[PDB]
């Protein structure tokens, strides 16, 4: 799942040329990607 | 030399209960023995126990006289501290607060009495489970009125509670009695005798009008230490420099050690 | 971005002046005040 | 202990360094003085 | 660890002999209402005591003298008065005393005070302002009871004091209205034991009168390079506590 008021940021991007590019992107993108790859490696694992 | 006591706290209790007791800054406790290294169970209510049995209001009084009083001032964010007040002479005057609803004046004689007005702010604990009790700070003058009328029912206990002050009337409570509180009555069954000698029959030879000197000296010393054991003895003295002249309940004050 | 946020306590400190009097005595100066404050979010929409 | 419903395993948490249960000096077995510090080991009152 | 000071406010244009009497008056013990660095004169005069129309009798004047703060007067600038405040723990001064009592004193004994019952012989009568400044006595705490009980044992019948080797010899008439029956009540309560509001008086009133007539000493004498006996009217060193 993805939580509301945080699923809303990745449901669409209305930003254009953000000034502070590091404040609220990596704590969202990395935090969600460490999960988006756990679900993928889950298929790599459940075969065993 | 202010003999310092260090009572550092185990960490099992979450950081909330340190800010829940930080409303208890500058309050007194009574140590059984004295040493610069101690623990937290040393002054929890379970340490004031007797026989493994819950003490009463009376067997809690004779506990104070033996155990030393000290003034805590500051909760170090890691440990605790106390200024041993009974014997040594701390040059910087220790701050206390008056948890008892009774107004103070500049120059009072405060003593230690277990709570009677109805409720206090003793704190419990959920990890280690230590119940630390507090005493109250009160003037000697009204305390001598309290102990009389508590023993007034203590002598009814082995035979067969409202006081006025400040325009106020505060009740007191009395636990279940112990058949040995004997000793709590043996404070005056020995004292009433040492008040009368051959010079006290003439004190009846002049009654309808309102070898004698020895009864006019011997009785005087008796009268000071009739309640010194029957109660306790003021350990401090109050004085303020340029604050408001009246100390209210629930607030700090400035005292000095006798 | 006041959207990907839950709460904040922006607490500040003030002074407590002490009028220097005549010959000394123990007064034991106060330390700080350190009041903490809560944050509350409202919002408003339109219709068109 | 009032937390009997908040745990799913604690026996391995509660059996390391329990305090002493009796005096270690007396010619007899007296009780534990409240000024004790000895962490004796007790597998006996563990499972009863 | 610094000492306390009390500064007394003096009026102006006083006669040049009473203002000299304050040059004759140094070393006495003065009792203070509250410790204040800005202090007037009248506050340590007899008029700022417990007056209910009359200067306070010793029956409660002793209670005041014990409840009130203490001090020792020292050298006096022609302008203002300097006196050291004692009773808090003021550290290690060169503190002396002037004994104001008809009794004698030796070296190595505790000194306390008591309210005067004898006279008003050494106090200052400031007839210009109409205000009286009074002072207590200084007796050893070996005689605190042997000075009090001995004069009132005489005062019970109507209704020689020895120390160091000198064979020497109103405010009391109110005090005996609370003591004659203070022991007759023990006599009665011996029969009353062998009621809940009968023990309500005696234990509390006896204790109100007991702590106060078993007083403790606040000064003790000391001399390093000097005599070992101090007569009434000297200036010799002591130590607080």
């Amino acid at each position: 799942a993805i939580a509301s008021e945080a699923l809303s940021l990745l449901s669409n991007t209305y930003v254009d040329g953000t000034e502070i590019d590091s404040s609220l992107r990596i704590r969202a993108i990395q935090q969600m990607a460490r999960n988006l790859r756990t679900v993928l490696d889950s298929f790599e694992r459940g075969t065993a | 030399m202010p003999f310092e006591i260090e009572v550092l706290l185990p960490g099992e209790l979450s950081p909330a209960e340190t800010s829940a007791l930080q409303k208890c800054e500058g309050k007194i406790i009574t140590f059984s023995t004295l040493r610069h290294r101690a623990s937290l169970v040393d002054i929890a209510l379970s340490s004031y126990y007797i026989n493994g049995a819950p003490p009463d209001t009376l067997s809690l009084l004779e506990a104070y006289r033996m155990r030393f009083a000290a003034v805590i001032t500051r909760v170090i964010p890691g440990k605790l501290l106390a200024h041993a007040i009974g014997v040594g002479t701390p040059t910087p005057g220790l701050f206390i607060q008056n948890t008892s609803p009774v107004d103070l004046c500049n120059g009072d004689y405060i003593c230690l009495l277990p709570p009677v007005f109805g409720s206090a702010d003793s704190i419990r604990l959920d990890s280690v489970g230590l119940e630390i009790v507090f005493p109250l700070t009160i003037p000697q003058t009204l305390m001598r009125e309290i102990i009389a009328k508590v023993v007034a029912r203590a002598v009814e206990r082995t035979a067969a509670d409202v006081i006025c002050y400040n325009g106020r009337r505060y009740e007191l409570e009395t636990n279940l009695q112990h058949r040995d509180g004997d000793a709590a009555i043996r404070t005056l069954v020995l004292n009433l005798m040492f008040s009368i000698n051959e010079g006290c029959l003439l004190l009846l030879a002049l009654i309808p009008t309102l070898p004698i000197y020895e009864t006019i000296s011997s009785w005087i010393s008796t009268s000071s230490r009739l309640g010194d054991t029957l109660g306790t003895r003021a350990i401090l003295r109050v004085c303020v420099f340029d604050g408001p002249s009246t100390v209210h309940p629930g607030d700090r004050t400035a005292v000095i050690q006798v | 971005e006041l959207a990907y946020v839950r709460d904040g306590v922006i607490q500040f400190e003030v002074q407590q002046p002490m009028i220097a009097r005549d010959g000394p005595h123990p007064v034991d100066q106060p330390v700080h005040n350190y009041m903490v404050k809560r944050i509350h979010k409202r919002s408003l929409s339109a219709a068109f | 202990v009032n937390t009997n419903c908040n745990t799913l395993d604690r026996l391995l948490m509660e059996a390391k360094a329990v305090a002493s249960q009796s005096s270690t000096d007396t010619e007899y077995q007296f009780k534990r003085p409240p000024g004790s510090t000895e962490m004796t080991q007790d597998p006996c009152g563990l499972f009863q």
